[PDB]
């Protein structure tokens, strides 16, 4: 209704594409993101989301360069740093992925999922600096996401490689 | 619940042999070794053969028969022996001696990439040498092959204790990932080990990734998350491993293969006696003989690698699920079938 | 002259003369005709294309044009103006032209203006005086083209170069239409496949892009390139075209990766098989052994394992409604 009423509404395209991504069907979602970008050049959020999809069906690091576009349009957008670092760690280029995670976290002091992913990457390269406190803070944030009770920051596979309660990991798997 | 798969696609590892080492007569098996499906066929081509039975605790019984896979064929050195030694020194890929194709392991990929990964069997006689991965030919080499992330400060302190308490030893690491090796190095000297006490090797295709395990003496294991596939790889080569089961399933995993190995002594209940077992192995210098000989002997007889019994038992378990559920019986703890 | 070569557009300070020298030797001795410089490690001059070169880096450019001379491979310089440029300030156009003259009498004869990865927020005055980014961009593009005496080779990097950015489809791209129209064939446009991972399956897509750009496109061969992925390698023989693509293309410009000689053998397979895939695989096997550079027994990092998958974030925006802003007044409305 909003679109037929206002055939140049950008945020409406964005939300519609978001739910279509939630609907799993993507071609129309990708198209909606595309048209939203056309009608609004500086909509870095739509870059972030369209890259999210564009790697979600299967990786095209065109999603990565899209993340970079969103980055350079406004570097304050930490989520794009997080996503591109995630793509890097998917590729296996762990160091600069760690660098980008570390950046994004220092841009916004408290960002749970990015921080736990960074912790996983660090433990991959075995950087045991701040070890115990890293463990305790990640336990804290996963506990926090567990009684607020939606999606856990730590991935289930990473979970048991941490000292978390069997109840905690059971809850994460359930979630 | 963990199936042995290496009994099929890597049958060439079933046998073992060494040429006469440069050490005067003494048997330090895992420095330069011989393997291959046709290695037995090479026994005739040996101008001088040497056979000594692998004297596991039988007492003259059960072992005086042939037991070709359960002895040592060692060839007293020849001029051709030095030729293949300096082969591995200088590194020509492979040649043929008396119709038997001798190939250095480190480059077997160039024989057949399809056989390199393990899809095809390395197809000729394969010789490997400790020095080709820079290893002290006359030391004690503990090993570990898993990904580097399943190691923590506490476990590093464990193996540093074991290493200090056994000075004449080196620990086998893998630059896997490559970048984390200096990162763990700094931790290694920061608590006081020089840059010689640990030797870290590059990633390889599986067939070499598991063949190189033979050259090590004893495998050190990660209690934080044991090596599921990697540990079993180490088993199939015949090199033993010692672990402390934790509480997570993975922490329990390493002990499962060892229980199927039928020898609890490699399973640890606490950190300190885990230290004790590792050092007892590395210091006895006789107990390695028993453990490795028996693992090599009954690894094939171990109920793990032979997929027959596992296949029938899993099929019977499928019978149990259907004969439980299909009668309307609700799902339950399905125990002692 | 069919363009085929390597771009130093990826990471890297201008390295030793020996590494680049072996590069140029493998270019010339194995028929690679094209080489570019626009590294993402352009120290600061990628955005400060405005910045004059000190005689020191100018003399390293002398070294570069030299090497491109004795090894005869046409070096092309190329810089990105679309980040801090304004299309209504002909002073700044003169800045670009003076820079081009500097590096041109420096020996360079070919240039590309990189309009990718640019700002998208142009001055409003520019917005009404120049309709879209495409129109002002191609206007100054033809301006440079005439200014350099219509150089025979003059590459070009557009703002939209992939399937993602040909809004919304190639057939419906106003930007690309204007690029094709206002351009003259003296400028050679770059474009990287219907997917950024240019697994060039569609010949018909090549025809469509050709006709909407009114020329045979030039493929900025980034499939190897760490400009978007370094580990993405062709394990098998090189691909990304067919025989019928030969007339429909004008150039292939690849960006290599740390497996240097692997990139070399891939591109020379492309060069030979240009003038059928499995013999390149045969040459891949052949020139892998002749390589002996970074063999790793085929088993460098990225070996299979039990890897997890990453997780990613996004939210939803709200909207507002603007109220009235009128501001008018009268004096005598009554009778
Ligand atoms: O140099 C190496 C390192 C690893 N692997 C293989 O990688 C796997 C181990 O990694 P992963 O963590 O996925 O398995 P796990 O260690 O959990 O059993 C096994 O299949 C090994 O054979 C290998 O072949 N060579």
């Amino acid at each position: 209704k909003a679109l037929e009423v206002f055939p140049e509404f950008a945020a409406a395209h964005s939300n519609l594409a978001s739910v279509l991504q939630q609907q799993g069907k993507l071609q129309e979602a990708l198209m909606h993101y595309k048209e939203a970008i056309r009608i609004s050049p500086t909509f870095a959020d739509a870059y972030s989301n369209m890259g999210n999809t564009l790697k979600e069906m299967q990786d095209v690091q065109g999603a990565l360069q899209c993340y970079t576009r969103a980055i350079q349009i406004n570097p304050a957008f930490a989520d794009a740093h997080s996503n591109l670092a995630s793509i890097h760690k998917d590729s296996g280029n762990i160091p600069e992925a760690i660098a980008s995670y570390r950046t994004a976290l220092k841009l916004k002091p408290d960002f749970p999922d990015a921080y736990c992913n960074l912790a996983h990457c660090l433990q991959i390269v075995c950087d045991w600096t701040d070890y115990d406190e890293r463990m305790k803070k990640l336990v804290s944030i996963v506990a926090d996401q567990l009684e607020k009770n939606r999606l856990p920051s730590v991935h289930p596979h990473h979970s048991m490689l941490y000292p978390l309660s069997h109840g905690f990991r059971k809850a994460i798997a359930e979630r | 619940f963990f199936i042995g798969d290496h009994a099929n696609m890597f049958p060439h590892l079933k046998k073992k042999a060494v040429i006469d080492f440069k050490s005067n007569g003494h048997i330090y098996d895992n420095r330069i070794v011989l393997n291959g499906i046709d290695l037995k066929a090479f026994l005739d081509s040996l101008p001088d053969v040497k056979i000594v039975k692998m004297k596991c605790p039988d007492g003259g019984d059960n072992a005086d028969s042939s037991n070709t896979a359960l002895n040592m064929p060692v060839i007293p050195m020849n001029t051709i022996a030095e030729a293949v030694i300096e082969m591995i020194n200088r590194g020509q890929i492979q040649i043929t001696i008396n119709g038997f194709s001798i190939s250095n392991g480190l480059a077997t990929t160039q024989i057949n990439n399809k056989a390199a990964t393990g899809e095809e069997v390395p197809r000729t006689i394969i010789v490997t040498t400790r020095s080709q991965y820079g290893l002290p030919e006359d030391a004690i080499v503990y090993c570990n092959f898993n990904q580097l992330y399943k190691i923590d400060p506490s476990t590093l302190q464990m193996w540093a204790n074991i290493l200090k308490r056994v000075p004449n030893s080196v620990l086998w690491l893998l630059r896997f990932p490559a970048v984390g090796e200096p990162n763990i190095q700094q931790y290694a000297q920061n608590m006081g080990l020089p840059q010689n006490r640990i030797i870290f090797s590059p990633v390889a295709p599986k067939e070499e990734h598991v063949r190189r395990g033979q050259l090590a003496d004893v495998c050190l294991d990660t209690p934080l998350c044991n090596g599921h596939t990697t540990g079993m790889d180490v088993l199939w080569a015949g090199t033993p491993m010692v672990t402390m089961p934790g509480e997570t399933l993975a922490s329990r995993v390493a002990a499962s293969q060892l229980t199927c190995l039928g020898c609890l002594e490699l399973i640890a209940k606490n950190r300190q006696e885990y230290e004790d077992i590792a050092v007892k192995l590395g210091t006895d210098l006789e107990y390695l003989k028993k453990v490795r000989g028996k693992v090599w002997k009954q690894r094939i007889s171990s109920p793990l690698f032979n997929t027959k019994q596992y296949t029938m038992e899993l099929e019977r378990l499928y019978l149990q699920m259907w004969e439980h559920y299909a009668a309307g019986n609700k799902p339950d703890h399905m125990i002692k079938p | 002259r069919f363009l085929c070569g390597v771009v130093e557009g990826f990471y890297g300070r201008p390295w030793v003369m020996e590494q680049r020298k072996e590069l140029f030797r493998r270019l010339q001795k194995w028929e690679l005709n094209t080489y570019l410089y626009a590294p993402k490690d352009d120290y600061k001059h990628r955005m400060f294309w405005r910045e004059m070169y000190s005689v020191e880096e100018a003399e390293q450019l002398m070294t570069l044009i030299s090497a491109a001379r004795e090894y005869e491979i046409e070096f092309i310089y190329a810089i990105s103006p679309g980040l801090d440029i304004t299309f209504s300030n002909p002073k700044e156009v003169s800045t670009l032209k003076r820079k081009l003259d500097q590096v041109s009498q420096f020996g360079c004869r070919s240039f590309a203006l990189l309009f990718d990865d640019i700002d998208h927020n142009m001055c409003a005055a520019d917005k009404e005086v120049f309709s879209s980014f495409a129109h002002a961009q191609v206007s100054i593009t033809n301006e440079i083209y005439q200014y350099l005496g219509e150089p025979e080779t003059f590459l070009f990097c557009p703002t939209e170069y992939c399937g993602t950015f040909c809004y919304p489809n190639v057939s419906q791209s106003p930007y690309l239409r204007t690029v094709g129209e206002k351009l003259l064939p003296g400028i050679e446009v770059l474009w990287t496949g219907p997917k950024v991972v240019s697994k060039e399956i569609p010949v018909e897509s090549i025809e469509e892009v050709s006709k909407i750009i009114k020329r045979a496109p030039v493929i900025w061969d980034n499939i190897h390139a760490n400009d978007y992925d370094q580990k993405r390698l062709f394990l098998g023989p090189y691909k990304g075209r067919s025989t019928e693509l030969i007339p429909r293309l004008k150039g292939v410009l690849t960006n290599p990766n740390c497996e240097f000689e692997a990139n070399y053998v891939a591109i020379h397979t492309l060069a030979t098989w240009y003038k059928s895939p499995q013999m390149a695989l045969k040459l891949a096997l052949t020139e892998w052994l002749q390589e002996f550079g970074v063999p790793h027994q085929y088993s460098s990092r990225q070996v299979a394992h039990s890897g997890a998958k990453a997780s990613v974030v996004d939210g939803t925006p709200l909207v507002a409604a603007p109220s009235l802003n009128a501001t008018t007044v009268v004096t005598t409305v009554y009778q």
